[PDB]
């Protein structure tokens, strides 16, 4: 499990700490410990010094693709980036302080659109695309951390553990969640709006495919009725198919405890189709973390050098030391929480989402 | 550790005061704002050279 | 004028209340406790008194985090200009969150800094991590004065 | 028996407030007009006497905590009963703080014409006298508390070793720090309020 | 201007003068008495000297007293909510004062007078604190006989 | 005008006498507890 | 801390006075170098013992003496501290007095299975132990006859709940088991009445010093039940008290621990206790680790506690003057720095 | 107006709270300094006649709680002012709650002296000399209730 | 009638809550933990800067409602919707009542932790993991209200 | 009237509550799971990664808390009935005061279960075994405030 | 008049309340009986599956509220009457209040039996027989609420 860990820790890392300012320092001072690799290797080393160097090389990558998902985001110290060609033009006409919008010219090539800045509804969108981006994470390392089940019971030559335990938790991952994900982007494929069609939400799309099945209050696609019923019915007949499968046929292969292998499989059952549903909502820690750094980058520049930007006084030595102040006040802030004590939080959540949300898989 | 507080403060703080000398959007684009962006300009840039003039002395250090 | 009725400076001199009442509340309590652990290791060792009076400054700059916010309420308070609701309820919210703010700070600088102080007298390594954890406790108070300075430029 | 009582009173509220919100009359629970339609002396009046009491209600309990310990200490080494009595003086400071402030508050506190009587004014300086009594008492209570238990540990700590009240004393100073910054808020609080007219 | 309700908060005024004051005085001589009942059992010659803190709590009283019977010399059935919110204010100021100053001396006073049979040299000592906790009571009469003297202009 | 029951002035005479009957059960529950040191009383 | 000094102000500045009065280790040094009882006489009077000695004369002075009257006003500043207690600190005063009561009984009821006289079995017993009915335990000999006669108007008598009386009047065997039991109750009772109704400084500070008693206790049965016991676990499992640090899984080992590496691999198992039955004197490393836990209860202020980390320091100084002083009279001076001073 | 309906409510309630507070507080003082005097005058009872000083003066509480409430029954009516009404409840209270803290101090102070003064019987004189200034507490609260009640219906309309 | 002038004290007090609770829980976890920090440093003072974890752990659920409520403070106005102070209230409850809990949690797992981790070296990787566990809660209600106060302010009118 | 302006209130406070006593059940069975976790794996460290399952099992139920606040959350509007905040604050309350039993279940059954199967590793999957029964708990909350936020904008009008 | 606009209200707090209280009943009954179970079979495990029985009968009183919270669920309309509503409440209070007595008087016995039929072995029967009479208090209230229910839209108008 330390072989798929050594892109996805740091890239799970990455997901909840997005800047390029704070990846960049991370990077820096992880380059540092790679290049003196050889100066800090014979050296004594305390516990603090010694668990930052042990990971010289799990750092590197985590500043590396903080560098590329804070690219991804507008998001260095918290400012955009005007690199590209924007989606969304402004209006050019209209009264000040009044509430305008954006027309829809294109889409931005690489990332996220810049023009989501100092929006107002910047944030719902924000919200949107991070919770979905989390959900759709969440599934693509849950279904490849399964497949590694697979892969051990096929080099064991279990074909009982393989009709047991992997194609009923296959057929009743995907059914559900797989399709929660597939709707994520087929929702993002439609128009909604050149269609005239309402947009369907997905929340009350998976209430309403277990509670009222055929039922379908905002149509997402043809046939959606009758093959929402087939997914749920693929989903159910593996609550029985997974609990009584194997030891019903390890007890077939003696014509051994009958009891500590139908305890086993209820309880494997009760736990898998749990974490099924408590792992996808548990990777949106992914967004919870990516929230809490942005705002904080943002609150914390809005504090501390907003304040320092003025037209008045233009070289006076009071308004540049006010800039020099502010700005020793901002690094050592930024330093302090938003990579030391920020990304630690951040590297911890995406380890327990290894330890735990793919390491039972 | 001044020495890499100051070299941010050459870097960071210069790249301000260019956004702010080419009325670059996401520094000047907004009411709240400051108006006049090579008025303030002037007061990151001279920032800029002090934190030069600390990463030189602490730079010899 | 309906958006500043006149009992709306009710809520303003709430806010300059509830920003000094509860933030010298957390100070007393964070120097009164913690100066219990000092003099407590009084006769043993009496000469690590001196250097232990961190925790006692740390939570006097509570109440200069509350003074500073019952200052800049005080200030926006006139009989002759008007003064919207939106402010008074502005005003008692960002006392508020400083007083409370500034009680769990001190509360958390008192629980610390006497029982480090006092456990000090045997382990003289003990003083860095110390000071570590009243500075993880005193930005507490630091976070809710800067949501009251936020809150009180927003709401005037 | 009083968690009973909290809880039917809380309950009491909840289903008034419900009741009241439900029909259609929420409004009728009106707190400003109860703000606006009380009378301004109320608000005066209460302040300034819950400013001299609640600073003599502190005062009183730091002399007791660290007059109870003098005198317990003394026993043995009686050489602390009056070179220690500064810090039965410096949580005694909190109620003359408290006192020059209520006199200063009733200095404000004349005859308003009933013409103008629930005016802008003369409602401000009721609800300005209110608060900065209150904030001026209740930080007077507590800063005569604070410098009542530091000056109980420095009682006992003297009679240990006669270097230690010099250590200590330092803890009474940023302790009466807190009834000081109390007399400077009750006073900007109320500094731009007028008489009653 | 002047309402029917206004008299309620002058007679509770002149009530809560003398009731807080009492509890205060009540507190100060029963707990202080309670240690010269017990320091007088093994050196009885003390008895005379340690009733200092009955006394002080005795004075209290008296200074409620005062505010009591000069409250209710200004009560009528047609005074102002002025005057009867200035007579409230004059109560609770010696009330809460009377009743501070009283827990104070009586918990001042046994552990005085216990500490007094001991060491000879803590007589002065707990007279020089129990002045302090007397005076207490002097400051909620201040302001009690100054808001009585705007109760009628 | 504010209520007919609970008019301007009972709700402000229900307000001075609950602070007042709050200090009241203040002082009654300090006097309540006290209690005699009966060792120094006895002759053992 | 705030409300505190209320009934207890008086009484906490005087046992921190008699805590400066606890001898430090130059006092015991200046004590180690005399050369007589007479000079230890003499150079405990400049120290807080102050003419203690005095109506002795040098003739009549022996090292038991001494121990009598250094303990003697222990036990008379225990009682002024406990005649101005009032409440629930003198309920706690009272609280600590019942473990000296239980000694009392369990040493005047073995005073009458040897036929020694009432006189002299008596003289022997604790001052601060005593109940007005103490002496009428010298009226039978069962069990049931001294409870339902005597121990019934005592505070001893909720702890007689496990006490079986199978009808067998008593021998020296099975007094040590009421013994045990009684401290046994008398720990949970006290432990109880401590995390009731104590504050909550002198509470946390208040159940380590009781659990450390527990735990010696706990220690010392399972240690003294090897050589002069036979005797079921089942049984011994009544005797061990159920407060302390080491109860819920070391001693059910030290329950059934029939050899001394059963005690020593479950006390190995406990983090503060192992290394105490490796080396050394196992009551000096009681003794010691007493005191320590003993000092750190007077650097809390506002506690109720300092009475008993009073109290139990000043019979440890007490201890430490009776060691020296037998020391210096029998003229063995190997071990005379053997005392235990953390003041 | 000045007279309303709901007036006599003050004044019954202050007919009765000081009876109802000064036999609290007579009870109080009798009760627990009673338990003193059967305590210790099991061994000495020849002074049996001289500790029921405490009883006594708690007593004299409840009397001053029947003058206050004999005096403010006979000035009761129907159409009374609000005024009278609210004197009364002053009245009442004056009494009542400084006589529950006269007997509360007397009843503290005689059983912790008839207890010591069997033991020394020098603190006698000072048990009477505390008691004294224990109950002018329950005599200053009947002064101040009668004067509210010479001023109760004075000048009323 | 729908965005009355007494709108904006929901919004107030929620924009409070958000500090004032989750300060407290903060400041429960901080000082729990801190006691026994200094109380197992003393005959361990290697491990004094591997404890500070769950102090660190306890300040980013403050810094969790310091984010919070001053992205609610940056949407209080005057002429304000009674949704906008419903919704900011909640938000403000979501986090101050979660972080409290957090806290609560934290203080109580971190000085067993660091009292168990001075014993045994290897019960550290699983304070750690209790402490994610115990995290999450105040992750999960800054989750809540950032969900949550993104819906203030879309569809509002009047 | 049908949809009257203090509706999204219990709206507001049904998506806070679902997640605050939630939170603050499953804070309890962290902690108090969790100090019997790190008083026991100081001799038995080897059961570290094996008795963290009450621990997962209180944070499972902080999930369940999760999923019904944003299904509560994506369910507001300034103009909604008042029959859907009944319905919303009725599916907050039945999560959050259920999750708060199933929290405390676990707590005060897992401290007792890691304890106990030090002394005895065949009480492990009785632990499982109780602690399913205090973990479903919390599912049938989740349960029926899904079977609620079903029917609230189901047929609402006005 | 007869549906008003808050008539929900009090349908929705049953419909809590019907799982809220069996919820905690359940979690008392499960709780107390886990810790003696855990407790009683450190010594002899053999009889950890058959001491499961507390825990089974105080979950079955939350199966119980989670019939009725379910029943109630599908009878909530916005225009529904007001004494549907009440019905509502008052079956949901019906089920949680007994079924929380219930859950204590099963955590009670639950614990108290498996401490004790580790040494009697033939106490289990007791145990059993008394947790019946235990269970059949959530029994009494499912079938108050069940009746309950079937009258909160019979003739409503």
């Amino acid at each position: 499990a330390g072989l798929a860990t050594v892109v996805t820790f740091p890239f799970m890392f990455a997901i909840m700490f997005g800047d390029m300012g704070h990846g960049f320092i991370l990077f820096l001072m992880a380059l540092f410990l790679v290049l003196n690799e050889r100066k800090f290797g014979a050296m004594h080393r305390d516990e603090i010094f010694d668990m930052a160097f042990t990971g010289r090389y799990v750092l590197l990558l985590m500043g590396a693709f903080s560098v590329y998902t804070g690219l991804l985001y507008n998001d260095i110290f918290s400012k955009s980036m005007t690199i590209f060609k924007s989606g969304w033009q402004w209006p050019s006409t209209f009264r000040k302080g009044e509430s305008i919008e954006a027309k829809k010219t294109g889409v931005y090539p690489f990332g996220l659109d810049f023009a989501w800045h100092g929006t107002d509804n910047g944030l719902l969108f924000s919200n949107s695309y991070k919770m979905k981006l989390s959900i759709l994470m969440g599934y693509a390392h849950m279904t490849y951390s399964f497949m590694f089940s697979y892969i051990n019971y096929r080099a064991k030559n279990s074909k009982v553990d393989i009709i047991g335990n992997f194609i009923p938790g296959l057929v009743f991952m995907q059914s559900i969640f797989g399709y929660l994900s597939w709707a994520i982007v087929y929702k993002w494929s439609k128009d909604w709006i050149k269609d005239d069609k309402p947009a369907p939400g997905l929340l009350n799309m998976l209430i309403n495919m277990f509670l009222a099945p055929g039922t379908i209050d905002d149509q997402l696609y043809s046939g959606q009725a009758k093959l929402q019923v087939v997914l749920l019915l693929a989903a159910l007949v593996c609550v029985p198919w997974l609990l009584l499968y194997k030891p019903l046929t390890l007890r077939r292969l003696n014509k051994f405890n009958f009891g500590d292998v139908m305890i086993h499989q209820v309880i494997h059952t009760i736990e898998f189709c749990l974490n099924c549903i408590s792992h996808t909502a548990s990777y949106l820690r992914l967004w919870a973390l990516s929230l809490a750094h942005a705002q904080l980058s943002s609150v914390l520049w809005d504090m501390t050098i907003s304040n320092a930007f003025s037209s008045k006084n233009s070289g006076s030595p009071l308004a540049v030391m006010k800039v020099v102040f502010l700005f020793a006040m901002w690094f050592v802030l930024t330093v302090c929480i938003l990579v030391f004590m920020e990304g630690t939080s951040a590297m911890l959540h995406a380890l327990r989402l290894h330890w735990v949300e793919a390491m039972s898989k | 550790c001044c020495t890499v507080l100051s070299a941010f403060g050459v870097v960071i703080l210069s790249v301000i005061a260019h956004l702010f000398n080419t009325n670059h959007e996401s520094f000047v684009g907004s009411i709240n704002d400051p108006e006049d962006g090579p008025a303030v300009a002037h007061t990151v840039y001279l920032a800029a050279l002090v934190y030069l003039v600390f990463f030189v002395f602490c730079g010899f250090q | 004028n309906i958006y500043a009725p006149l009992y709306a400076p009710f809520f303003g001199f709430a806010g300059c209340a509830a920003a000094m009442v509860l933030s010298c509340l957390g100070a007393a309590i964070g120097t009164a406790k913690s100066g219990i652990g000092i003099a407590g290791i009084g006769t043993f060792k009496p000469e690590l008194i001196m250097k232990s009076l961190i925790p006692v400054v740390m939570s006097g700059i509570l109440a200069i985090y509350g003074l500073v916010v019952a200052v800049l309420i005080a200030g926006n308070l006139s009989p002759t200009e008007d003064y919207t609701l939106f402010n008074g309820f502005m005003h008692l919210s960002c006392g508020l969150c400083v007083g409370f703010a500034c009680l769990s700070s001190g509360y958390a600088i008192g629980m610390v800094g006497d029982v480090g102080v006092r456990k000090y007298m045997h382990q003289p390594r003990l003083f860095v991590g110390i000071v570590l954890i009243l500075i993880f406790s005193e930005v507490l108070g630091l976070y809710g004065m800067i949501v009251a300075l936020i809150l009180n430029t927003r709401g005037s | 028996f009083s968690h009973f009582l909290y809880y039917l009173v809380l309950i009491v509220v909840i289903v008034y407030g419900l009741y009241k919100l439900f029909t259609g009359h929420g409004s009728d629970i009106n707190f400003g007009k109860f703000l606006l339609r009380t009378s301004p002396y109320m608000w005066a009046n209460l302040g300034i006497a819950l400013c001299v009491g609640l600073s003599v209600v502190g005062a009183a309990w730091g002399i007791f905590i660290t007059g109870s310990s003098m005198i317990g200490a003394g026993v043995r080494a009686p050489r602390i009963t009056t070179k220690n009595l500064i810090s039965i003086i410096f949580c005694e400071v909190v109620a003359i703080y408290g006192l020059i402030i209520a006199i200063v508050f009733s200095s404000k506190l004349t005859v308003a014409t009933a013409e103008n009587m629930y005016s802008k004014s003369n409602l401000y300086t009721g609800y300005s006298l209110f608060w900065a009594g209150i904030t001026v008492g209740a930080s007077n209570l507590i800063c005569g508390i604070a410098v009542g238990i530091t000056g109980a540990t420095a009682a006992i700590s003297d009679a240990a070793d006669s270097a230690l009240f010099v250590k200590i004393l330092v803890i009474e100073i940023f302790g009466s720090i807190l009834g000081l910054l109390g007399l400077i808020v009750g006073l900007l609080m109320a500094g731009k309020a007028s008489e009653f007219q | 201007l002047c309402p029917v309700y206004a008299p309620f908060f002058g007679a509770i005024g002149c009530a809560s003068a003398i009731i807080f004051t009492s509890l205060g005085a009540a507190y100060g001589t029963a707990k202080s008495g309670v240690g010269i009942c017990a320091t007088c059992v093994l050196r009885p010659d003390l008895l005379f000297k340690n009733i200092v803190p009955v006394i002080m709590a005795g004075i209290i009283a008296i200074y409620g007293l005062v505010v009591s019977v000069l409250v209710c010399y200004s009560l009528g059935q047609k005074q102002a909510l002025y005057t009867g919110f200035i007579q409230l204010g004059a109560g609770l100021s010696v009330g809460l004062s009377g009743l501070a100053a009283g827990f104070a001396i009586g918990i001042v006073g046994d552990a005085g007078v216990r500490g007094s049979s001991q060491q000879p040299r803590l007589f002065v000592g707990m007279i020089l604190i129990l002045i302090f906790a007397e005076v207490l009571g002097l400051y909620g009469l201040i302001v009690a006989l100054l808001l009585n003297s705007r109760a009628t202009q | 005008i504010l209520s007919s029951i609970w008019t301007e002035g009972l709700l402000m005479c229900l307000i001075v006498s609950a602070l007042l009957l709050f200090i009241l059960i203040v002082a009654l529950s300090w006097i309540s507890n006290l209690d005699i040191t009966y060792g120094a009383l006895e002759k053992s | 801390g705030v409300y505190f000094n209320i009934d207890n102000g008086f009484i906490e500045g005087v046992v921190r006075g008699y805590r400066n009065g606890l001898l430090s280790n130059n006092q015991y040094i200046n004590l180690t170098q005399c050369d007589t009882l007479e000079d230890l006489k003499l150079q405990l009077s400049s120290t807080d013992y102050g003419n203690f000695l005095s109506s002795v004369s040098s003739e009549s002075l022996t090292t038991s003496l001494i121990q009598e009257y250094a303990s003697s006003k222990l036990y008379h500043e225990f009682n002024y501290i406990r005649d101005q207690s009032s409440g629930s600190t003198r309920k706690f005063m009272d609280y600590i007095t019942y473990g000296y009561m239980i000694d009392n009984v369990a040493l005047m009821i073995t005073g009458t299975i040897h036929d020694r006289d009432k006189g002299e079995i008596l003289q022997r017993c604790h001052p601060l132990g005593w109940f007005d009915t103490l002496p009428t335990l010298s009226v039978a000999t069962d069990l049931e006859s001294l409870y339902e006669t005597v121990l019934v108007d005592t505070p001893l008598a909720p702890y007689f709940k496990n006490c079986f009386d199978t009808a067998e009047e008593l021998d020296d065997m099975n007094i040590e088991i009421i013994r045990n039991k009684l401290y046994k109750a008398y720990l949970e009772d006290f432990y109880n009445f401590v995390t009731e109704e104590i504050p909550e400084p002198a509470k946390e500070c208040m159940q380590t010093l009781l659990g450390f008693e527990a735990d010696r206790r706990s220690i010392n049965i399972a240690l003294n039940s090897l050589q002069s016991s036979d005797i079921d676990p089942d049984l011994k499992s009544d005797l061990l008290p159920n407060i302390g640090k080491l109860y819920p899984l070391a001693t059910f080992h030290l329950a059934q621990a029939q050899d001394f590496e059963g005690v020593r691999a479950a006390l190995a198992n406990v983090y503060e206790y192992r290394g105490f039955l490796e080396t050394g004197n196992l009551e000096d490393h009681f003794y010691q680790l007493e005191m320590e836990l003993c000092r750190d209860a007077f650097t809390q202020q506002f506690a109720i506690s300092t009475v008993w980390a009073w109290m139990k320091s000043k019979e440890q100084e007490v201890r430490n003057i009776t060691w020296i002083a037998e020391c210096i009279a029998q003229n063995q001076r190997e071990r005379i720095n053997n005392y235990i001073s953390v003041y």
